[PDB]
């Protein structure tokens, strides 16, 4: 049975009455679970039965159920509740989770502050290069960075990273890491990240001369 | 207190076995079901199988169903999951976890309700790369950014602090990737006033290693 959750992210506030949906392919009966889980925390149970309120948790979490579709409902946001979601049917083996729903911080939009970090000679005399771009303290948490090597587009040779959502300010700060062979390094001049975020009218290019 | 505590962390080769283990407390332990659950790094959660400890009735997810034994020792409450030929893609948090029953006391459960109660993970983390010390990189700059880069190491994790915990305001350190090499790579990033224009504090657990490099 395929548990499809909605939406895949949620941006809300203290004191927001929040929904979050979970549909089953099939009837599951009343069989469905409701977990909450914070980043390298085990899952605590929420719901069970579909609107039993599992001991201990506090009353402004409610489920409730049309057919196939599973709702819970948050009534008044605490700061607490901010979190991972997961529902999960018990009604037939295999038992099978929902894909999770993230419940972020609402802030204001926040355009990103570039910078760009070209290898350290260090790093040159190992036979490896790494680009380093920064996106600081920006949101919401899309945003996209594509690396420029003398103008072509480079695919396959970054890997990047993403904090969770700051503690003081509910920003994001984004770290690409383009890896190249220095041979590959040398043989070119000009490298740049182009970076497209809502906060920014147009994406901006930092760059830099080998 | 009612509570499942799980068996330390593991560092496995592939082809290795390795036993983890769950130990209840504080509650009938042959009177639930325990589950086993996993989460792959940045993935949600999946149902591998479920153990009644009271008889070693035991259910496998077909996805798991000959790659793990779910066994228990009712004697000692532990519950097991065994894997006889560790795969790199088993590189995974594993959970387990309580099925709800209102009364306990009636001697047979039917089958397994929501998890209730949950142990804290176990990670298991599998490669064929041995242990290794990062070696660490400056990352050279009204605002300048700085930073360290943390690279080439194994397995997790590396700590990050900036002038011996002393600079704290502005520090971004982010989470590694797992490099195609098999090895793991990291920044750690800092925004100060150019005006001021640093050191970065890098251990490495595993492999015995400090480093504390200036970035200038």
């Amino acid at each position: 049975i395929q548990m499809t959750q909605s939406p895949s992210t949620l941006s809300a506030s203290v004191g927001d009455r929040v929904t979050i949906t979970c549909r089953a392919s099939q009837s599951i009966s009343y069989w469905l679970a409701w977990y909450q889980q914070k980043p390298g925390k085990a899952p605590k149970l929420l719901i069970y039965q579909a609107s039993s309120l599992e001991s201990g948790v506090p009353s402004r979490f409610s489920g409730s159920e049309s057919g196939t579709e599973f709702t819970l409902t948050i009534s008044s946001l605490q700061p607490d509740d901010f979190a991972t979601y997961y529902c999960q049917q018990y009604n037939s083996y295999p038992y099978t989770f929902g894909q999770g729903t993230k419940l972020e911080i609402k802030r204001t939009v926040a355009a990103p502050s570039v910078f760009i970090f070209p290898p350290s000679d260090e790093q040159l005399k190992s036979g490896t290069a790494s680009v380093v771009c920064l996106l600081n303290n920006f949101y919401p948490r899309e945003a996209k960075v594509q690396w420029k090597v003398d103008n072509a587009l480079q695919s396959g040779n970054s890997q990047e990273s993403v904090t969770e959502q700051d503690s003081k300010d509910s920003t994001y700060s984004l770290s690409s890491t383009l890896t190249l062979s220095k041979a590959d390094y040398e043989k070119h001049k000009v490298y740049a990240c182009e970076v497209t975020h809502q906060g920014l009218s147009s994406p901006v290019t930092k760059s830099f001369n080998r | 207190q009612v509570q499942l505590q799980q068996s330390g962390a593991e560092v496995k080769k592939p082809g290795e076995s390795l036993k983890i283990s769950c130990k209840g407390s504080g509650y009938s332990f042959t009177s639930y079901w325990i589950g086993w659950v996993r989460q792959m790094p940045g993935k949600g959660l999946e149902w591998m199988g479920i153990i009644y400890p009271g008889d070693s009735d035991t259910r496998y997810s077909p996805s798991f169903q000959g790659q793990v034994t779910i066994s228990a020792d009712k004697s000692i409450s532990t519950a097991y999951m065994q894997w006889s030929s560790l795969k790199a893609s088993d590189t995974a948090m594993y959970y387990c976890a309580r099925s709800f029953r209102d009364d306990p006391r009636i001697a047979v459960a039917g089958p397994a309700d929501a998890f209730d109660i949950w142990g804290q993970g176990t990670m298991v983390t599998v490669s064929s790369a041995s242990t290794k010390g990062p070696s660490v990189f400056p990352l050279a700059p009204p605002t300048a950014a700085l930073g360290c880069l943390v690279k080439d190491y194994f397995p997790e994790p590396v700590t990050v602090s900036w002038n011996s915990g002393a600079l704290t305001s502005g520090v971004h350190t982010f989470p590694a990737v797992l490099q195609s090499s098999g090895l793991y790579s990291l920044s750690s990033v800092v925004t100060v006033p150019s005006s001021s224009l640093y050191i970065c504090n890098v251990n490495h657990k595993p492999s015995n290693t400090k480093v504390d490099k200036r970035v200038e």
